[PDB]
């Protein structure tokens, strides 16, 4: 394993003897991770990376039905719980019962607002985060019924209701503004085919203002480059077919710098710590950046791998981010939840599967049963569900008015 | 009026001043999914919220209840919305509300609704007078709260409060020179006040940054900053650069020195230079060292820079 090797131990943190609150914390994670790595040596077994797929399936399978009061804090993010669960199952190639899928469809219908969009639960004001989630969920199911839950004529109204003169959108009426709104709108509008000619007017330009001196993208112009926001920005531009509104060179140097030499996983910001959910928000930016670069006819691009260590990211996740009882997590010690479960898995899948036209170099770490179904680097739903959804809505006219 | 934590806290259903109203329960449908098992307390406050809201009862008791609903789930943006409506309608003392949101943010500094709510109040009041001091207190508990820095940039931008922020940045950079949020803030500030075109400023900056590098050579932020402030004019338009950096090869080396040199070389090539053939050889060797020995986590990127360095 790349990680359990002896030279990899030189990838340890160089403190410069000038220790700050950052060195300290980084060094702390490194030791907890080293332990995991050396887990094998100390116990005298041969290393066998395996994805506790059944344990994870039973966790997910239960949460799709009910959660403890510990989830009272995500009581306004219910369509998200459907999406995270229904996507983890989707990647674990697990089943979505023709009855459960319906309930999900029926529940989301209760979340949907008469003004268009979706709320965090029955009766909540529509918000773009839950809307993005609900739409992705409905597409993962992908049936006349699910698709039919989505009110396209109302969704455009809503999208237009949040639209800002400078190109940005609010997340909800009277709500905040940051790149998530741009990606959320772009993802749902494109999939459901409601993109009019002036819907995203000036949106690519605002998103490009979020790109700062680091090569990365921030929440709003002027802010620090952040992985979750950079994924929102890049993916939003890919949708709008305007990746080029950015300096892709520096964005590439920035994202690639986010992978932790010693841990293998990614960090959300320069000088922060590794975190399993970033296995998708940050690593997902390379496939996006492959297309982009190859699109402008780039020759130096690989035909088998992404511009990040696919091996190291799979070791990090498999070894360090898996919960014995099921579910995945931030890093060792952290508690398990459906968000990290959905994103550690999405990242594993990104790391295991490459593409480049007709090239297909999958890399599956450990037990070959560890390979996951594929996921689309823009929507983060199975590439087949994406294709199936867009075309189905494509036979509907854009709500012209 | 009555704490959710008070030992003598009573359910709304058990309340005398809340008997005219009928608690509207959540409708998750005959066959629930991702259904939360709320506590009797959580369900009680919210069944009452659904009702007051559903009635659009814009009352003082409704106001005091959003408070409990917010404490049970501060991330409930719908309740936060109805509360702002009550703030306008009931014509509430906003400064008094500034104090409320101040305490709530201290409790959940990573919540999106609380920061936004605070921004709305400051706008309503057109008063940024407490902001930099409040933010600094939050950044004192977590020097990298994204929401805190973002809110901060808004207060500075909107109210044009730029004068003492660079002094602040310097303070925090003294506390943790690896604080990328501060390096970013320093850029935000300078680039919006004087800019980096001013030779004296540019020099002062590169000097200071070459210092932090020749002090904590493996601290990436200083490197991405120095590169950031110069790369926007051409690293190759700075002859002395390659040298001073080359001087740090054995005294302050990290794969950052090597990567920066690979970046200079790239630009001395874009701009065409004598010895370019050797330059390209030196640069590709560095790309192989970084790729094979010096920084293998990104061997895919480093060999790709080797291959692009071929075509262009
Ligand atoms: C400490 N930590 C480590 N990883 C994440 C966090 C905290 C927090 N996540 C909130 C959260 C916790 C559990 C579940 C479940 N099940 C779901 C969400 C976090 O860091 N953020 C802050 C900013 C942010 C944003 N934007 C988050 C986010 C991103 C995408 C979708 C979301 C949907 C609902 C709530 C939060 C998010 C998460
Ligand atoms: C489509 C989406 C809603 C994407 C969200 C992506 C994110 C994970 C965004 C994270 C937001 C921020 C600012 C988080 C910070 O509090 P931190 O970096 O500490 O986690
Ligand atoms: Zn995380």
């Amino acid at each position: 394993l790349y990680s359990l090797r002896p030279e990899h131990a030189r990838e340890r943190l160089q403190d410069d003897s000038v220790e700050t609150v950052t060195s300290i914390e980084q060094a702390k994670v490194e030791e907890k991770i080293q332990e995991v790595f050396s887990s094998y040596k100390f116990n005298h077994l041969v290393p066998r990376l395996v994805l506790q797929r059944e344990k994870h399936f039973h966790y997910l399978k239960r949460g799709l039905r009910q959660l403890t009061d510990a989830y009272e804090c995500l009581d306004a993010s219910r369509p998200w719980l459907c999406y995270w669960i229904l996507h983890s199952l989707e990647l674990l190639d697990e089943p979505i019962p023709q009855i459960v899928a319906t309930d999900v469809c029926q529940f989301l219908e209760l979340c949907q607002s008469p003004d268009g969009g979706f709320g965090g639960g029955p009766g909540q004001y529509p918000h773009l985060a839950p809307t993005y989630a609900a739409v992705n969920a409905l597409c993962i199911i992908g049936t006349e019924e699910a698709y039919n839950v989505i009110n396209r004529e109302k969704l455009l109204q809503y999208l237009y209701s949040l639209k800002q003169p400078d190109g940005s959108f609010l997340m909800h009426v009277g709500g905040e503004v940051d790149v998530r709104s741009a990606y959320c709108a772009a993802s749902v509008a494109s999939l459901t085919n409601i993109i009019t000619p002036d819907l995203f007017e000036g949106t690519a330009e605002w998103i490009a203002r979020c790109q700062n001196w680091e090569g990365g993208i921030g929440g709003v112009p002027g802010m620090e480059a952040h992985g979750g926001y950079t994924f929102c920005g890049l993916a939003a531009l890919v949708i709008l077919k305007k990746e080029r509104s950015l300096n892709l060179k520096s964005l590439l140097q920035w994202v690639t710098s986010r992978q932790m030499r010693f841990e293998g996983g990614f960090q959300g910001r320069c000088n922060k710590l590794v975190d399993g959910c970033y296995s998708f928000w940050q690593a997902g930016l390379l496939p996006l950046l492959h297309r982009a670069l190859h699109a402008q006819g780039d020759p130096a691009l690989s035909m088998s791998h992404w511009m990040f260590h696919q091996q190291a990211l799979q070791e990090y996740i498999l070894m360090c981010c898996q919960c014995p009882a099921g579910g995945l997590l931030d890093k060792p010690g952290k508690s398990r939840d459906f968000y990290h479960t959905c994103y550690c898995l999405s990242g594993l899948s990104i790391a295991q599967h490459f593409g480049s036209g007709a090239m297909l170099h999958d890399v599956v770490m450990g037990v070959p049963e560890n390979v996951l179904q594929p996921t689309h680097p823009v929507y983060n739903i199975g590439p087949d569900k994406v294709i199936q959804a867009t075309t189905h809505f494509l036979q509907k006219p854009v709500p012209g008015f | 009026f009555l704490s959710l934590d008070s030992p003598t806290y009573v359910l709304y259903r058990d309340r005398a001043e809340w008997a005219d109203i009928d608690p509207v329960p959540q409708n998750d449908g005959p066959s629930p999914v991702v259904q939360i098992i709320y506590s009797e307390k959580f369900r009680d406050v919210y069944d009452y919220f659904r009702a007051v809201l559903q009635r659009d009862e814009r009352s003082e008791r409704a106001f005091k209840l959003t408070r409990d609903a917010i404490e049970l789930n501060a991330a409930n943006y719908t309740v936060w919305h109805f509360r702002r409506v009550l703030l306008r309608s009931l014509q509430k003392d906003l400064q008094e509300e500034m104090n409320y949101i101040t305490a709530i943010i201290e409790e959940q500094p990573k919540n999106y609704q609380v920061w936004h709510h605070r921004r709305v109040l400051v706008e309503w009041l057109k008063d940024p007078s407490q902001e930099l001091e409040f933010i600094a207190d939050i950044l004192n508990q977590d020097a990298k709260n994204y929401h805190a820095w973002q809110h901060r940039q808004w207060v500075i931008q909107e109210f044009r409060l730029w004068d003492n922020e660079l002094q602040y940045v310097d303070q925090l950079l003294k506390e943790d020179v690896r604080n990328n949020s501060v390096w970013n803030q320093r850029h935000f500030v300078i680039s919006n006040t004087t800019g980096y075109s001013d030779r004296a400023v540019l020099e002062r900056e590169v000097q200071y940054t070459l210092e932090m590098i020749k002090l904590v050579p493996h601290n990436e932020s200083a490197w991405n900053y120095l590169k950031g402030i110069l790369q926007d004019r051409g690293l190759s338009r700075y002859p002395n650069l390659l040298n001073q950096l080359l001087d740090l090869q054995p005294s302050h080396s990290s794969p950052y020195l090597i990567a920066f040199l690979v970046d200079i070389y790239e630009d001395m090539l874009e701009n065409q230079c004598d010895n370019k053939e050797d330059i390209l050889n030196k640069a590709l060797e560095l790309c192989e060292i970084l790729a094979k020995e010096k920084d293998t986590i990104r061997k895919e990127y480093w060999r790709y820079i080797g291959r692009s360095l071929q075509s262009k």
